[PDB]
RNA sequence: UUGACAUUGUGAAGAGACAUAGUUUC
RNA sequence: GUUCUUUGUAAAGUGCCUUCGAAGAGUCGAGUUGUUUGGGAAUGCAGCUCUAAGUGGGUGGUAAAUUCCAUCUAAAGCUAA
RNA sequence: UUGACCUCAAAUCAGGUAGGAGUACCCGCUGAACUUAAGCAUAUCAAUAAGCGGAGGAAAAGAAACCAACCGGGAUUGCCUUAGUAACGGCGAGUGAAGCGGCAAAAGCUCAAAUUUGAAAUCUGGUACCUUCGGUGCCCGAGUUGUAAUUUGGAGAGGG
């Protein structure tokens, strides 16, 4: 960062000789692992689509990503999980009956 | 973990097995990991072979 | 091992062979009493993860508890009273389905010890309910250092206190902003707030 | 819960034993005091510290 | 103590002090704060203008001591010296020896100018200076020194 | 039930207050049953000192950093640094805490250094069965105070590039109110065709 | 009392869109 | 304090290199309803409908879209003063 | 024909446990109105009384999905303060917390998810003896639909 050294302004802060410690594993808490690659990926082509995903790439298709997302809202929680949603149902197209 | 190794040459599943979710993805796992398996009658038959009730698996 | 898989292929509920099992489990379960015993866990990798083991002196039971509303009981829907007081037909319980659930199988065995419950399905009628109980005199939970707290009397019907997990949700302990009102315990909070805290020499 | 003790502030406590002491001579105190001091030698009356 | 009370020098007359006509009652004017826009207005305005209706911004969850910034005036800022040691630094006013006074150190956020510093140099760290403050330093040959 | 002129008071006793009065009439009781308290502990305790050693820690805020003051316990790192792990550190009376980092040296080495001089000033008896017997010292806190480092000194050369301070603040101030304003005319302009 | 969502699954005919292949909805 | 057995071909701590690093789902979350809170485009709680993810998730006391930042690691558990 | 298995039964089967009491304090549910507002419904009384379930010598809470925005702090509980403040409110009557700071007491941790797989290494019970809050030998039994060791994110694990 390096702190301005003033008390107001952008960096505003004292100046102090500084360190950045040693990284938590907590941190990584969200990273996905090759075991849960594996298995997830795995139950993916066991259990297949559900049906709100479905019609969310059949929307993807014959309306785009835009009118998907905007289902996906409504459907799952917000606007962000319905971004990561579509994407992942892009990918579940051009991997597919695709390359 | 076996499957997942790749060292087993032959699984015998059981037909039974009540929460059958304990199994189900056993034919897509040996058959992504290359395993030969076999859908076997008698969980109970499974056992006495190995000296349990039942086995579930061999 | 094999509860990874389980866990995974759990969260898709709406996955066409889920759906099937859910839908013919939720029959039998139906047709059998509104307690009974189960013979084990129907989902050994969430009973595992909630404290469960496979052991003499771990129960399983199964139980059903009506869904909706609470409606007020009141005669006729007469409340005799100021009218934001009128209220029946829109009131909700700040316990949970699932704390009922605890509660009517930790009466139906009043030798155990309610550890956990987890859901495992619901019609429109019902919610279904697995609970994991402890038998705190058998001598294979006595010794275990691990479970043998679950025997001291503290933990007596945990479930009715709302000590256990889900109760624990309700009573709203968590830390934080989000928890003010309901955090050390709400009455015991309420009333130290309202305590007239009064010093030998007056402040 | 009605008030029992009374704060004073410590300095006018001081100030008063301050006075009290200072009033342990004045024979005529401690004198008007009860206390039959008439037959004593001195004020203050100071005694061996081997007492 | 209550033998010092006027209800000891009540004693015998009828009425407690509180009028034969009038009595002591309940709570004629209502309770509490009861009619402050009604019977109790002319009380209110005078006495007590802008009690009602609102002004201004509301602040959710408004931390005190986000805002602490206590002021000290140039009027006495030397006090931040002990004085044995102050005496010794006014006389022999300087630069290459000049007082450093920590105003933070001190418990002060702001300087600010009331006014009259001897002509002494002094180095003065603080947060915030007025621009008054600052100038009347310099014109004794001192600096502000910004610190945080 | 309004009248004269005198300040509007708010004073709440509209519930149930007399219930729920506390009068601490145990004030010396209580005081006297937390020396005693700690007297039965001191003895039950073995020559050990009723309290742990804790690190210096600056204070949080904008009100209180200024002032340092102690803190919880050690973060592994100045545990380690100090050539001893998390789990002895803790049977020896230093307070360990794995939620403290260390994002400043000065405060670093100061917790180094306070570990260093604990660690001389203290005897650790064998795990035999001797026990020397060595007379308690009650605190740690008063062995091994915690004081506010010096960060400057007494008189020094006035420098002034004559640059206002003051409105050094005002400049400062302005660069961040305006910061992303003209970011945007930035953006806004890189779009010239 | 009326509607919607959930409990709610299987066929078949007929309407309905990517715009006259069948995933879908009445 | 003493005193009898050595638990052991047992158990534990630490330095470097390398590969990994499993981490809780009808949950989190969303809508709506009711209740509650100082909590204010919604403080907690519950009903019903919707229902996730894994460089993810939660929070950051004004709703929203974009870009960053800080801070922890939920949906399992014990514990004296 | 015989022997298992799953699930479901019955015994005055062998051994245990629950109920009721009390309830000042403690954990929950449920839930008023009198009252105040000079009337009155939102509000207030009050998340109070009465009603119901459940503990202990304390209960609960507790090792952060915390606070913060600092040079950052670091389980919980409590006191002094924050503060009659931020905020809520026919923005009326009224209501009303939190972070920092000082002090009291201090204490930390364990599971789920891992192939022991060159050896279920684990456990209730019965029984005989013994140095009996237990140990040992042996047999039924549990348990692979997972009982031990190992690991808990502060990490930690497999190699060298
Ligand atoms: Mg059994
Ligand atoms: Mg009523
Ligand atoms: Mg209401
Ligand atoms: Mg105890
Ligand atoms: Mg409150
Ligand atoms: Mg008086
Ligand atoms: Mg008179
Ligand atoms: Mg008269
Ligand atoms: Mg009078
Ligand atoms: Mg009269
Ligand atoms: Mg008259
Ligand atoms: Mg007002
Ligand atoms: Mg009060
Ligand atoms: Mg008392
Ligand atoms: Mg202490
Ligand atoms: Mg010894
Ligand atoms: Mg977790
Ligand atoms: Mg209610
Ligand atoms: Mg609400
Ligand atoms: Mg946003
Ligand atoms: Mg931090
Ligand atoms: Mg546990
Ligand atoms: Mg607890
Ligand atoms: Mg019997
Ligand atoms: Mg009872
Ligand atoms: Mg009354
Ligand atoms: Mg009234
Ligand atoms: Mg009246
Ligand atoms: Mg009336
Ligand atoms: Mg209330
Ligand atoms: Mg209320
Ligand atoms: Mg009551
Ligand atoms: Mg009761
Ligand atoms: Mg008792
Ligand atoms: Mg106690
Ligand atoms: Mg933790
Ligand atoms: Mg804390
Ligand atoms: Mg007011
Ligand atoms: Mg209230």
């Amino acid at each position: 960062t390096v702190k301005t050294g003033i008390a107001i302004g952008l960096n505003k802060g004292k100046k102090v000789t500084s360190m950045t410690p040693a990284p938590k594993i907590s941190y990584k808490k969200g990273a996905a692992s090759n075991r849960t690659k594996f298995v997830r990926s795995l139950v993916r082509e066991i259990a297949g689509l559900s049906p709100y995903e479905r019609r969310l790439i059949d929307l993807i298709r014959n309306s785009g990503e835009k009118r998907a997302r905007k289902v996906a809202k409504k459907r799952l929680g917000s606007f962000t999980r319905a971004k990561a949603k579509v994407e992942e149902m892009n990918n579940i197209i051009a991997a597919s009956r695709r390359h | 973990a076996l499957i997942e190794n790749k060292k087993a040459k032959l699984v015998l599943i059981a037909n039974d097995v009540d929460p059958i979710e304990l199994v189900v993805f056993l034919p897509a796992l040996c058959k992504k990991m290359g395993v030969p398996y076999a859908i076997v009658k008698g969980k109970a038959r499974l056992g006495t072979l190995v000296n349990q009730k039942t086995s579930a698996v061999a | 091992g094999a509860y990874k898989y389980l866990e995974e292929l759990q969260r898709k509920k709406q996955s066409d062979v889920l759906r099937f099992l859910q839908r013919v489990r939720v029959w039998e379960y139906r047709q059998k009493n509104v307690i009974h015993r189960a013979a084990r866990p129907t989902r050994p990798d969430k009973a595992r993860r909630l404290g469960y083991k496979a052991k003499q002196g771990f129960v399983i039971y199964r139980v059903r508890v009506r869904r909706g509303n609470r409606k007020r009981p009141v005669p006729k829907g007469a409340t005799y009273g100021k009218p934001t007081n009128q209220g029946v037909n829109e009131l909700k319980y700040q316990r949970s389905l699932r704390a009922t659930a605890e509660e009517r199988v930790g009466r139906r065995a009043a030798n155990l010890r309610v550890l956990n419950s987890y859901w495992v399905n619901q019609d429109s009628t019902y919610k279904y309910f697995e609970v994991i109980l402890v038998d705190p005199q058998h001598k294979a939970i006595r010794r275990d250092a691990r479970y043998n707290w679950i025997c001291d009397p503290v933990h007596k019907h945990r479930e009715a206190r709302g000590l256990t997990a889900t109760g624990k949700k309700s009573r709203g302990i968590n830390k934080g902003h989000k928890f003010n009102n309901t955090k050390a315990g709400r009455r015991k909070t309420w009333k130290r707030q309202n305590t007239l805290s009064l010093w030998r020499y007056r402040k | 819960w009605r008030k029992w003790n009374v704060k004073v502030n410590h300095n006018e406590k001081r100030y008063a034993t301050a006075s009290a002491i200072a009033a342990t001579a004045v024979a005529s105190l401690v004198l008007a005091r009860g206390h039959r001091v008439e037959k004593i030698p001195e004020i203050p009356l100071v005694v061996s510290t081997d007492l | 103590p209550s033998r010092f009370t006027k209800t000891r020098k009540h004693r015998g007359h009828v009425s407690a002090g509180k009028g034969r006509i009038g009595k002591h009652r309940k709570h004629p004017g209502g309770r509490g704060m009861a009619g402050g826009q009604h019977h109790h207005r002319i009380n209110m305005d005078k006495y007590h203008p802008g009690y009602f209706g609102k002004v201004g911004m509301r602040y959710f969850h408004k931390q005190q001591a986000h805002f602490w910034k206590p002021v000290l005036n140039l009027d006495k800022l030397w006090t931040l010296i002990p004085e044995d040691k102050r005496d010794q630094y006014l006389k022999s006013a300087s630069k290459e020896t000049a007082p450093v006074i920590d105003t933070l150190a001190a418990g002060y956020g702001k300087i600010l100018g009331k006014g009259r510093i001897p002509n002494v140099p002094v180095i003065v760290k603080a947060r915030f200076v007025s621009k008054l403050a600052e100038e009347k330093i310099r014109a004794a040959g001192g600096v502000v020194e910004l610190i945080a | 039930a309004i009248s004269k002129n005198l300040p509007i008071l708010k004073n709440h006793f509209r519930k149930h207050w007399q219930e729920r009065v506390k009068v601490h009439f145990d004030q010396a009781g209580k005081k006297v049953s937390r020396r005693n308290a700690r007297a039965t502990r001191a003895a039950k305790i073995a020559p050990r000192p009723l309290d742990l050693l804790r690190p210096v820690v600056r204070a949080p805020t904008v009100k209180y950093n200024r002032k340092v003051r102690a803190g919880r316990g050690f973060t592994l790192a100045e545990v380690k640094a100090a050539g001893l792990t998390a789990a002895y550190a803790r049977t020896i009376g230093i307070a360990v805490d794995h939620r403290r980092q260390n994002r400043n040296q000065e405060i670093f080495d100061a917790n180094v250094q306070r570990l260093k001089e604990y660690q001389s000033k203290i005897i650790v008896f064998p795990r035999n069965g001797k026990a020397p017997e060595a007379e308690q010292v009650l605190s740690a806190a008063a062995t091994f105070p915690i004081a506010q480092p010096a960060t400057d000194v007494e008189a020094r050369a006035v420098q002034d590039n004559g640059e206002s301070a003051f409105r050094t603040l005002r400049l400062a101030r302005s660069e961040k109110k305006f910061r992303g304003i003209r970011e945007k005319r930035a953006r806004e302009k890189a779009e010239a065709e």
